């Protein structure tokens, strides 16, 4: 199986995925006109999986952009590879969803979702093989959170044996739009927990700590934040995109990530941890991008490695260097540490190595792991929602949209039961 | 799912109907209430008017009855 369809929901989700895009193109040598200006030919082996070829020779993404208002997307047409998208793949709104899930999920937009499954059908169509989704989208908010999380259950109504993966943004009040984000949170990860596969858990408030305490950055803007996304992104779709071994599709990574259909939250790490445009001279060594890969500092995700343990984990090298110190190193880390890997999955370490590194970097190293200090973003949202749903306050903008208090007491009361399941490994 | 969105927006249009319809009813009893009401006073009020006229007759009547 070869193609991935992408699809990009809501402001963030938007920002998030023009990023990705941008990031991902220049590595494999396409220019805003959709034209290969590269020189390598590991660029073009597997370009099928995001791009389709239409007849130039010319590259089109395989993505579909979604949003409620027009604003952002208008933001993305007139940025720097605005040009590249498939001008049909535009699906927008007028009215937008004022950070309220349940009018992405139940009013404003069951209006638009059909208009969106016409583009994901015209899209799927045209694949020999395709493997299943990917959905970039904020869960604070209420496009990319209600309406993203409608689209997924659609999506696996009409394509029940494909791969459904999510890139995910979590809510931080120290990174805060509105008071409402928790209550968007839960009602998403209600959602999330039943109807994907693999869902790449991207915490601002990890991103904010990283722009704050390691970059030096005294205020961290939303540019900031989406450097630090775009870089974990194309890390983790390195297996997907470049000629290679294991976790080569998104059903052979979910096979050995996923030891039970709920626990499918993923932790991304990345290093060396760089600022936009201050580039660093000195190239890591092997044994400090695996220190450094695994290191708390380096989590994308706001948990302590060391307060769970790791069920799984997925490691990507990138970069010309020695396979033999790569092995090493990622033997010494384990058997260094090895309380906090669980022992009844056998090595449930997987290494893999790119010769092609990320632009402005000569070596980099990408960790995706499934570790059960996840609980602890989980525990974070249910104590601010908590907080407001014990007085029921700011209820009335879900109740003017149809909602009952009850699907509030669910939601909360299954991201408990996904809780209280990740402590249940923990100690087993 | 499907079932329980549909419900959902329904409930929705449901509530802003009656709330539309609950708005025009108690406008319309106000305005209907208070029409009387106006009425009632000023028709007691030419109402003791009309008995002093009708005083004023029977005043003037008891004067020419007396010679
Ligand atoms: N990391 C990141 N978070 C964002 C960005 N834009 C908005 N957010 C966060 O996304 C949430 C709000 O959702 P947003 O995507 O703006 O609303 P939507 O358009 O209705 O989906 C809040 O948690 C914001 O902190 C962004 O560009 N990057
Ligand atoms: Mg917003």
């Amino acid at each position: 199986m070869r193609e991935i369809v992408h699809i990009q929901a809501g402001q963030c989700g938007n920002q998030i995925g023009a990023k990705f895009w941008e990031v991902i193109s220049d590595e494999h040598g396409i220019d805003p006109t959709g034209s290969y200006h590269g020189d390598s030919d590991l660029q073009l082996e597997r370009i099928n999986v995001y791009y389709n070829e239409a007849t130039g020779n010319k590259y089109v993404p395989r993505a579909i952009l979604v949003d409620l208002e027009p604003g952002t997307m208008d933001s993305v047409r007139s940025g720097p590879f605005g040009q590249i998208f498939r001008p049909d793949n535009f699906v927008f709104g007028q009215s937008g969803a004022g950070n309220n899930w349940a009018k992405g999920h139940y009013t404003e937009g069951a209006e638009l979702v059909d208009s969106v499954l016409d583009v994901v059908r015209k899209e799927s169509e045209s694949c020999d093989c395709l493997q299943g989704f990917q959905l970039t989208h904020s869960l604070g908010g209420g496009t990319g959170s209600g309406m993203g999380t409608l689209l997924i259950s659609k999506i696996r109504e009409e394509y029940p044996d494909r791969i459904m993966n999510t890139f995910s943004v979590m809510p931080s009040p120290k990174v805060s739009d509105t008071v409402v984000e928790p209550y968007n949170a839960t009602l998403s990860v209600h959602q999330l927990v039943e109807n994907t596969d693999e869902t790449y858990c991207i915490d601002n408030e990890a991103l904010y700590d990283i722009c704050f305490r390691t970059l030096k950055l005294t205020t961290p803007t939303y540019g900031d934040l989406n450097h630090l996304v775009s870089a974990t992104m194309s890390g983790v779709t390195t297996c997907l995109r470049f000629p290679g071994q294991l976790n080569a599709d998104l059903r052979k990574l979910a096979v050995n990530m996923v030891p039970f259909p709920r626990l499918h939250f993923f932790m991304p790490g990345f290093a060396p941890l760089t600022s936009r445009g201050s580039q660093q001279y000195r190239a890591l060594t092997v044994p400090e991008l695996t220190q450094q890969m695994f290191d708390s500092k380096n989590m994308m995700a706001a948990c302590d490695p060391r307060h769970g343990r790791y069920l799984t984990v997925a490691a990507i090298f990138r970069g010309r260097m020695s396979m033999k110190e790569v092995d090493e190193q990622m033997l010494n880390v384990q058997n260094k540490n090895s309380s906090y890997f669980v022992e009844w999955i056998p090595n449930n370490v997987k290494t893999a190595v790119c010769d092609i590194p990320p632009r402005g970097l000569k070596m980099s190293a990408t960790f995706i792991g499934n570790s059960t200090a996840i609980q602890e973003l989980f525990k974070r949202i249910s104590e601010q929602f908590t907080a407001m749903f014990r007085r029921k306050a700011f209820l009335h903008w879900y109740t003017g949209e149809g909602m009952d208090e009850m699907e509030f007491t669910e939601a909360e009361s299954n991201m408990n039961d996904l809780v209280s399941e990740y402590q249940q490994y923990q100690d087993a | 799912k499907r079932e329980h969105e549909r419900e959902v927006i329904q409930k929705a249009i449901e509530e802003n109907n009656n709330f539309i319809k609950m708005a025009k009813e108690k406008l319309a009893q106000k305005m209907e209430s208070n029409k009387e009401n106006r009425e009632a006073h000023l028709a007691a009020m030419l109402e003791r008017l009309q008995e002093k006229d009708k005083h004023a007759e029977e005043v003037r009547k008891n004067k020419e009855l007396k010679e």
